């Protein structure tokens, strides 16, 4: 029951090597090696056939073939039920003692999940045949007392090193748009009509490395941005995006919650390819993706969703529930303080989180003609349920950045309290 | 041309019914010790013997009984323990090696090892019926130093009764719980 | 010209490994390995074919195929002209000297004999291809004087360790009866009519471990009992003998000599399966096998034939020629002393053997109601041609046990001398 | 689930035109690290992994571009450098071995290595266009000692960006000189 | 491009008639020394060369004569000594290995070895007629350490006259006694 | 630009092992072997196919197939595009450093030349696939500076040890005569008419080992004699030459220059087979080969052509240009001094060479009835362009032997200067 700090979608998780079934069900055999002798067990691949094992919670959709296609999207696994990779174990027994050499087949465990609203809706487990395990130990006494033991529970145990590597994959039932020309400092993309029928991805790259603000017009719906994993180095064209069909995607920032009006501040690099996932928009008016290069210290928000907070004219509680960033990553909130701008402060504000702990930085967002600038007002060591009040100027725009320090819940709750 | 003794000792601490039991790996069978042949070396030579044992040489040995036929033994063993039929389709190799000592001769011989499965019927104390299955596992070498004048014990060359070269096991599963 | 202390029948003898033909007829080749170098010779089994060698004194009956069937009965040899067992030799030459590495094919020598009345009537020799021989030695001088030597006699020599392991096999031209129910303390078996046409075996097991007296009615003909080799452990039924088709048989006691009226005292175990060979009986009246559990010290005869001695009313020489037990094993003789029973001794008796040496124990067989009891009267260190006289009560039954200590002849001769 | 950075540095000291360049052997590709599986041993055992990689497993990876298609890349590479198509018809084996230390467990995994070829278009200072070809070379093992309680760095199991385990090279030939 | 000398010495201490004679194993033939190629290693690398020589590469060399044709030589040799035709149907492997010394280069080459059989006609003192047969046995490696500046003796690379790398033998059988 | 001191004909030259193409065109691959690890690269011959490389200056005549036939004549190479010979390299990295293991395919370079008048008219280069090369070195830094280097010239380099072994082969477009009977002390061979249409070889052997004078009648044309390489030992008949079809030939002495009237003094051995090449003679009268066993110290000329010098009645310069023997070998010249024989010396003679340096020995050839005898008159340390004058008796026959000590030119020039 770990929390997965990721947006909705498909994920393939390598849960490690050295998996095998209980009750010696993957035992190849045991050699008794006498002192001063060597023994060997070989998998020589005289036949190439291997026997993968497979489970699914949804046989119709998450079929073995489907799961395999995702394993290929994620890790580029070519061969599932064959191998030309031999493995071999060699053990020389010391002059004093005899040795037992026990060898097993093993598997690498991959997990395909359909992740929706912080929940795993469907789960497939694929066990890729692997290169074995060898246990050497002192040879047992053949006169050792025979203990009557019951066969233990039927399942898997892991004998390899701890591993948990998550790779998101493009949802293949969602279509991919492409901006062929690498985008300049300012670009507006018209979202096609197909968006009315399902979510889509849009593949693009930037002409110049820098920080970019990305948003829909009116800042709705929320967006999600990913890196294509392994796109760097490889084929390139000066005036063209080189599509190399990489379906392995690394989540940067963004969320699914339909009411999270927001924009994204992200550091983007020339050599990489990116994907933006635009959710389904049932509206009949044409939506847009707006890109805007940002110079200046707005870069402090480096990879974050900026949640725009509204209707806080009322006093007291103002809760905003959003998908939590992972430990170490940012979530940000923009406030424009009610009232006209002279130099009076509005009924003091107090900022706290309610599920996850975080550090937090209050900025004053200026509008001085060089792009935007941020002036640091204060920092807070702890955000959760404890915080000091502060007065903010009327009609001024402030941004509050949270850096997550403990992930107790899938959602982080933000409270902009207007006390007096 | 030999044998041991057994009066009793078939007590099993479990309830009435039928059980499939893994009796362990490393079993060798009577009178087939030297069927694969042996190997002779001398004076610091390393001798190696091995086998890439496939489906057509991995012969199981069934010893069925009134209420436990071969198919019954096979299915209950392969359901709970390793599926040896499937495994037999994938060649596995094993080999042993030993260096002959200086100025002496070494003799080495190979035989197959087995996993022993039993299917037992019990009445709250003792086994009333037992079927046995030997599944081919791997192999095992005995070696000895020798000269032409030396007599060797019969028990080196010849096993008259099935035994386990490792510790015997008793890992059970109630069938039709 | 060894003596084989066994009854009539078929025997397969493993006469050891490392056999090869003369004049380098099984030489694979020689490597010259320079100092600081390693050399290797491999039999990788890229082909599975092997070439067994075969001789027979009777090609019609002891054919290669027939001999093979017996090798399988005896040792369970499956494969005769194929192998998947690789062998390999690796030799590293020291820094000072060069090495000659000479490798040969070898065979394991099996001998099938038809043994009749202490003679081998037919003989087949089967040479099972084996896992080779390697001779390493100092590399010869290429300038070494060339000695003109004649090709030596055409045959075999043995280069492996000394071995001589005898395994009897069920004569497959003799039929096998089976007593399915494990026999109780007292059992009588009616011998079928087929016994009129050839000898047969009867397979059985005991319900309770103990000593048993086994005999035909009238103690004729003599019987032979064997153990099935490898029958212990394996399949079992409480109320049924589990036949596992073991044709490998170990001789316990008994003989063929048609006039040897006798019974057998044998220790039998619950977990084992046994065979009794009943010879052909041309009589038209139905014969029986009688089993009788024996409590008490009659167990002292543990595995022996008890020869019943008759018509010694006359004085002096009374010779009885019987198949000798092997060194260490028993042959016994029962005497009922002529005359009525009061407490007078009969013209003193003196017991000696004439071919083979033995220890010997004189017992008084009682008839007191608890089974039979044996009282030790005397022991003798040597039996052969020297012995002291002793007086025995009239109408009393004595048993004389001989434990063989040297086997000079196939038959041991027993002399019950009535002196005065 | 990781990545590095790149702002610039594409300067090439050579004249205008097109070039085929050998970027060296020993390249490993992103996200396929553990595709062949891994191997576990302990307590002084020697573990061996290898492959007799033939034509049907030696899959090249082409990353073509507007003016450099797959056939163009293939021909120019195979004309100046090793003919990998011809070479793929002749099986070559490689293997690695390592001895597990005493009283500890060893994990070892295999992945293919590659020679990286590029075909570049240049304007007297910088690369305007680049096609890439990875030709299957041989293989490479990473190993680590472990226990069940130990956490392992993500970068051991997983490469997110193509890199060379040897020194990168830049050996060029002007095409249509 | 070389040769030795021979004036006489064909004396044989045996009676009039025909003989088949085993002249020993370990014969190497003139001018084919480097036909199988050679192997180069350096700096502590172990180099291995070998061959699984089968029927289609084990070519015998017959040198028949007026009264001893090829079939006659074959039959008399295979009747008394090893049946090489039968043996040729069963693949046998051999290999050699050597470790290149530190900071130096090693060259190693392989050639086949042979058993030499002769069929001779004698008149109570000397051989009047001799047929020769070379049966493929195994193989033999020569090695040398080298650098690019070093000259190597011709006799290392090249044998101009058939010789035996072991001691020659003279094991005879009178044919038609 | 070495000088090849050989007569006209075909030659196959082994120019060594370890050849490979530039720009890693024969690179199999590189292993990075971590410290305490071993790495291996195998050529297991799972396929037998090898890829020889071939060049020729004359594709029509020196074709790949033709070149192969000569490689077989010379070295008995059977297999050109297959192999069952495996090769393998194993490298263990030390505990301190990592190792780069780089393995390449290699070739053995054979060169077929048509050699005419000291020139190579046609040249074929055949690259026999060989057993590889392995370079181990310290593993490079992956951060090592990338140096931009151009692809170097397209060709071959040699990485194996220095080797240059020349083997002449019978020109297969020239026919072979055979003298079946081993020749006695005196033999005359009638040259068949076929000699009118092309040169031929004549295969023969001597009955008795000794020195032989061999010549045509009138000592024209010049002859060439070769040894068959590998003919010794092997099949033999007392009264018959055993032809074993050896096409590999070793040049002993002789030349092609059509005006070199001469005979040959050669040491010949009973166990060897020889070839004499007789050039084409367009004459319609039948020519002869005359063999003559020579006892006595004429053996001093052991393997030499003796050039007969004529018309030196005139004084001063008398140049004779002949094919030079190799360093260490002989070329000889016979002079019969003009004038009648009493004991006056002819206008003193002075002998010098002009291209190649040599030692040189002046003999007086007698005619005393025991064969010929040679009396040493003088020796000279250097012959080239410096020499002292000497007086020779009129009507006397002298022989001047030159032993070549430096080979600067294909031809050696001899000058018999008659000063006064």
């Amino acid at each position: 029951q770990t929390i997965l700090p990721y947006p909705n979608g498909l994920y393939v998780i390598n849960k490690g090597d050295g998996y095998m079934r209980t009750n010696d069900k993957d035992l190849i055999g045991t050699l008794l090696i006498e002192s001063s002798t060597s023994g060997s067990i070989i998998q020589p691949r005289l036949r190439n056939t291997t026997r993968p094992l497979f489970n699914t919670s949804n046989p119709t959709i998450f079929s073995q073939e489907y799961t395999e296609a995702r394993l290929n999207d994620a890790f580029n696994i070519q061969l599932f039920n064959t191998s030309t990779t031999l493995f071999k174990f060699v053990e020389e027994a010391p002059t004093n003692k005899n040795i037992s050499m026990k060898v097993y087949n093993t598997y690498e465990k991959y997990e395909l999940i359909n992740y929706q609203n912080g929940n795993i809706d469907d789960k497939a487990e694929y066990y890729l045949p692997s290169l074995g395990k060898c246990e050497v130990s002192d040879a047992p006494s053949p006169q050792a007392p025979v203990v009557e033991t019951p066969v233990d529970q039927d399942g898997f145990i892991q004998t390899g090193p701890n591993e948990n590597i998550i790779v998101g994959v493009i949802n293949p039932s969602e279509n991919i748009e492409e901006i062929s020309t690498p985008i300049p400092d300012d670009y507006t993309y018209n979202i096609p009509t197909s968006i009315q029928n399902n979510a889509c991805y849009v593949l693009f790259k930037v002409n110049t490395t820098g920080v970019y603000k990305i948003t829909t017009k009116n800042n709705l719906p929320p967006l999600i941005i990913y890196e294509a994993i392994g796109s760097s180095n490889r084929n390139m064209n000066s005036n063209n995006l080189s599509n190399d069909n990489i379906k392995a995607i690394k989540y940067i920032t963004g969320l699914n919650r339909s009411d999270a009006k927001s924009y994204l501040i992200v550091s983007l690099f020339k050599d990489k390819n990116y994907y933006i996932r635009i959710p389904q928009i049932s509206s009949s008016t044409t939506s847009q993706l707006i890109f805007k290069r940002e110079l200046g210290n707005i870069s402090d928000l480096a990879d974050s969703t900026v949640n725009i907070l509204d209707n806080l004219n009322t006093s007291g509680t103002h809760y905003y529930t959003r998908q939590s960033p992972d430990v170490g990553n940012y979530i940000s909130y923009q406030l424009t303080i009610p009232g006209d701008f002279n130099n009076i402060a509005s009924s003091i504000f107090s900022f706290r989180t309610r599920n996850n702990q975080g550090i937090g930085t209050l900025y004053r967002l200026t509008e001085s003609i060089n792009g935007y600038n941020l002036i640091t007002i204060n920092n807070y060591s702890d955000l959760l349920n404890n915080v000091e009040p502060i007065s903010l100027l009327n009609g001024a725009t402030y941004i509050f950045r949270v850096k997550v320090t403990e992930l107790n819940n899938y959602n982080i709750i933000f409270d902009a309290y207007r006390n007096s | 041309l030999y044998y041991t003794k057994d009066k009793s000792i078939n007590n099993v601490n479990l309830a009435d019914g039928n059980y499939v039991v893994n009796r362990g790996d490393g079993w060798i069978l009577s009178r087939q010790n030297q069927n694969l042949g042996g190997n002779i070396s001398n004076n610091g030579c390393t001798a190696i013997v091995g086998d890439l044992r496939i489906r057509e040489t991995a012969t199981p040995y069934y010893y069925p009984t009134a209420s436990f036929n071969e198919e019954y033994i096979k299915n209950n063993v392969q359901n709970v323990f390793a599926n040896f039929t499937e495994a037999s389709e994938i060649p596995i190799g094993f080999e042993f090696s030993k260096t002959a000592p200086s100025n002496k001769s070494l003799y080495m011989y190979l035989q197959y090892t087995y996993i022993r499965y039993e299917i037992i019927k019990v009445l709250q104390n003792t086994v009333t019926e037992r079927a046995v299955l030997y599944v081919p596992s791997l192999g095992y070498v005995k070696s000895i130093e020798f000269n032409s004048e030396e007599q060797i014990d019969k028990n080196f060359y010849f096993t008259s009764q099935d035994k386990c070269i490792l510790n015997e096991k008793f890992i059970y599963k109630k069938i039709d719980d």
